[PDB]
């Protein structure tokens, strides 16, 4: 009867129903050995000493993926470098080709996994400078924006992507100049831009020192990066 | 005064992927977005940008995204979207890739025809007389291609794997003097194989 052999054809074909990739998600930065694919779950046995597919990974650029051919199992192989989501490694993805052949018959399949890397809060905000500066004149009046310095990639940045990568900028409280907080604002968190709330006075006091938080949005309060720099805002007369 | 506060996305699938398989029909939703906003400002959603704006559309103030013209993973198999939702002073937008899923869709096409072959009567049984290839596009099982003679043949048989065309049985010039044999390469889906016929002429000389 036609067909009686498609028994010798089963070998190297899915286990498993659903779609022919295989995709998963692990965390960037995952220590090497890390489990990728628990279990390709492809139907035949590899290596033992009756083999009846070969298994092996085609297309495994800079070779991320460790293939165990018994267990079916991929594996991270990150020895002395790291799995980096972020610039300049900028990897989110890699895609890998689990070839099969079945030694009866000599057919080839090719199943391909793509693993997703997902981006960690493993970086904080970053100020371009060391420190920042306004001067302003005494008559200036309330409610005007009397710094700036932050706008286009000036101020903090963030190197994560998202709400990660997304800036904050906080005005707080400083004790060794306690009404700075209370003469300058933050109303636009996500400009940074500073405006002043109290009127100015040259023959009171002619220098404040503001200190400006910047923090990145991560969805956990608790895994949220912070970072602080300092405005000085000179007074002038002229 | 409270100033205002942008809206969220909530969406899980931006901190992963989308996966929508490439047989989704147009018109089907695909997903649903979601945002909040601290205002409890009503959201209009939408998708900006050409190219995505092309495959996918999103019901203004549900946020239900749908397919608004087929997907082919063969033609394109990603796409990074951005897609936008607004409290009516502002907007913000966020990326998402999505990976599109195979199915079975292709047939076989087969390389260097036409076929014909001429080959002495004496040929040796066992003698590879002519090779046949054919590729598939599809993922997996789908993508892999076996060969047949359509019927079988007394006198010919071909591997179905390699597509190697061998002399199976004694020829006879007298009998027959050429063969219009159909071949058959066919992937492996396991629901829904798809398969493709050649003809390849056997001409015998004396
Ligand atoms: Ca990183
Ligand atoms: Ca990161
Ligand atoms: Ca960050
Ligand atoms: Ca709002
Ligand atoms: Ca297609
Ligand atoms: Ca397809
Ligand atoms: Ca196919
Ligand atoms: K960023």
């Amino acid at each position: 009867m036609q067909y009686d052999d498609d028994w010798q054809y089963e070998d190297c074909k899915l286990a498993r129903g659903g779609p022919p990739a295989t995709i998963v998600a692990i965390d960037e930065e995952s220590r090497n050995g890390t489990i990728l694919v628990d279990n390709m779950l492809i139907k035949g046995t590899a290596g033992g000493p009756d083999p009846t597919i070969e298994l092996s990974l085609k297309d495994n650029v800079d070779y991320w993926v460790l293939l165990d051919p018994v267990k079916q199992m991929l594996f991270l192989n990150s020895t002395g470098r790291v799995l980096d989501r972020d610039p300049p490694m900028n990897i989110h993805s890699i895609v890998v080709q689990v070839q099969c052949v079945n030694k009866k018959v000599g057919t080839v399949i090719y199943h391909e996994v793509r693993i997703v890397v997902r981006d960690r809060n493993d970086n904080s905000p970053t100020f371009k400078h060391e420190s920042y500066y306004a001067t302003v004149n005494e008559l200036t009046p309330v409610g005007t924006t009397i710094f700036t310095g932050f706008s286009g990639d000036n101020g903090a940045t963030d190197i994560d992507d998202g709400p990660n990568g997304q800036i904050e900028y906080v005005i707080q409280y400083n004790p060794e100049d306690p009404t700075s907080n209370d003469t300058f604002e933050i109303p636009l968190m996500l400009t940074g831009n500073v405006v002043l709330r109290k009127r100015l006075n040259y023959e009171d006091k002619t220098r404040y020192y503001v200190i400006i938080q910047a923090n990145d949005r991560a969805q956990n309060l608790n895994e949220r990066r912070t970072t602080t720099t300092t405005l000085t805002v000179d007074l002038e007369h002229h | 005064m409270q100033v205002n506060r942008l809206p969220f996305f909530t969406n899980h699938f931006f901190d992963t992927y989308l996966l929508i398989s490439e047989d989704t029909p147009v018109g089907s939703s695909v997903t649903q977005l979601l945002a909040r906003d601290m205002d409890n400002d009503p959201l209009v959603f939408g998708v900006p940008g050409e190219e995505a704006s092309r495959f996918f559309a999103v019901e203004p103030d549900t946020g239900v995204v749908w397919l608004r013209q087929p997907l082919d993973r063969e033609t394109k198999s990603e796409f990074t979207v951005e897609f936008s939702v607004s409290d009516h002073q502002g907007v913000i937008t966020r990326k998402v890739n999505i990976q599109v899923g195979d199915v079975n869709d292709n047939a076989p096409t087969f390389h260097n025809q036409p076929y014909s072959v001429r080959i002495p009567e004496n040929t040796p049984v066992g003698t590879p007389i002519f090779i046949v290839n054919a590729t598939d596009p599809d993922l997996g099982a789908g993508g892999s291609v076996l060969y047949s003679f359509q019927p079988p043949s007394p006198f010919f048989a071909i591997d179905s794997a390699r597509g190697i065309v061998t002399v199976i049985q004694e020829l006879d010039y007298e009998v027959t003097q050429a063969y219009q044999l159909t071949v058959n390469a066919t992937d492996q889906d396991k629901t829904r194989p798809l398969s493709t016929l050649a003809n390849l002429a056997i001409i015998i000389t004396d």
